[PDB]
């Protein structure tokens, strides 16, 4: 179909807030090959942040059913079947979005921000696969993460300013990486503040693009407070 | 805006 | 499959929030032909209400975008056809729940209170028919509404006291669909201004039950004051 | 209070 109606439908899905419809229509902008302008990446990126977002959540709240109904075999059964069909989508959801990164959206980017917005979002998804991998999986999968991160860490130095929303969405990002997935404080501190201080070092911007950063910064800072005790 | 829901931002 | 593992399924999808689960699950259950108990006509309905209210809400937020887009075809084109695929599901929702509770429920329920439950819900649903209709069923729709409430009140205005929550939330949805479906006001007005007295004069109760029928009585109230300016 | 939510009601 055309592109322009799938971006329009993927605007009224998301006034609708219905995030898996929205997906859809971004999933398939995205198939046709041609490169997101940054309204379209934006779209694409909401949708499925809150379609995984959905699923993570419900992952949580049964996982945790599952490990208070130890060992209440036939209990316990069940939330387990229900925690992995949950899983079921949130690996598909992942999966889709990791095949989307590399058949098209990494391939075609441009420009170095929408390498550093794209890499950072590769980073996320093979996360999100780390916060639920099984065991003979996990060492990749986490693997796959930090190098996306890496990649993605390195070219937003080189290319964006500190204070670039996108460049401290991935530090914040990263850095959660590092405490939840990896469980480094030291790492997710030293990321962190040093993104942080980074980005004071050159506070300049202006009063919107002032917001985006400042409200990135102080999620910095929550989880620093929060990770030091 | 649009960009701070797009980044997806951890906790 | 076994009823009370449908049941927990139905629990579990309820603490993760996945409504539409959850209804498939209680509508299996209702399928099996026994009479459902209090808790498991409560996760029913629970359900279906989550479901078919995401859809109003999103019927609404795009039916209102179609409006301000006329007549600019295009986008009216994109916003009226999403419109349609969510009252597609819409009816679709209507249509099952109509049809549980008159092959099953309706059929099955050996106490006042739920005759009363249910049939109430026979008017919300047919109620919600009425809110998306098209102009050659409305009248049929919204007559079914109106009879499955009367028919609902009428039995619980001999059967259960007056400040019973089945019977307080019946007379706030009956008043509302008086206001928002039939366009009379006054209807509306008397029908609540009546229950909330009714339940006043009885007033006895409980601290908890207290708390229930007090805070339908507040909803009567609002619209109360609302309703007259 | 299960009853309040099951009982899906109006605004």
């Amino acid at each position: 179909m055309d592109k322009n109606e799938l971006v329009q439908k993927a605007k009224l899905a998301e006034q609708a807030e219905r995030y898996d419809d929205m997906a859809a229509c971004m999933k398939s902008v995205t198939e046709q090959g041609a490169e997101l302008s940054n309204e379209e990446r934006n779209l694409l990126s909401v949708a499925y942040k809150n379609v995984v977002g959905a699923r993570r959540s419900s992952w949580r709240v049964v996982s945790s059913i599952e490990q208070k109904t130890e060992g209440a075999e036939k209990k316990q059964q069940m939330a387990r079947e229900y925690r992995e069909k949950i899983e079921t989508e949130l690996r598909d959801i992942c999966n889709d979005v990791l095949s989307l990164l590399e058949k098209f959206l990494i391939p075609n980017a441009s420009q170095a921000e929408s390498k550093v917005f794209y890499l950072k979002m590769k980073g996320d998804y093979y996360r999100y696969l780390a916060e639920v991998a099984a065991g003979d999986d996990k060492k990749g999968i986490v693997d796959q993460s930090q190098q996306a991160y890496q990649e993605a860490f390195e070219i937003s130095k080189k290319e964006m300013q500190p204070t670039h929303p996108i460049r401290l969405g991935l530090a914040l990002n990263f850095s959660v990486f590092y405490y939840e997935i990896l469980n480094s404080p030291e790492k997710a501190c030293s990321l962190a503040k040093t993104a942080f201080d980074e980005a004071i070092a050159e506070l300049t911007l202006s009063e919107e693009s002032y917001k985006d950063s400042t409200l990135i910064m102080q999620l910095l800072r929550d989880n620093l407070t929060l990770w030091t005790s | 805006q649009g960009l701070l829901d797009a980044l997806d931002l951890a906790s």
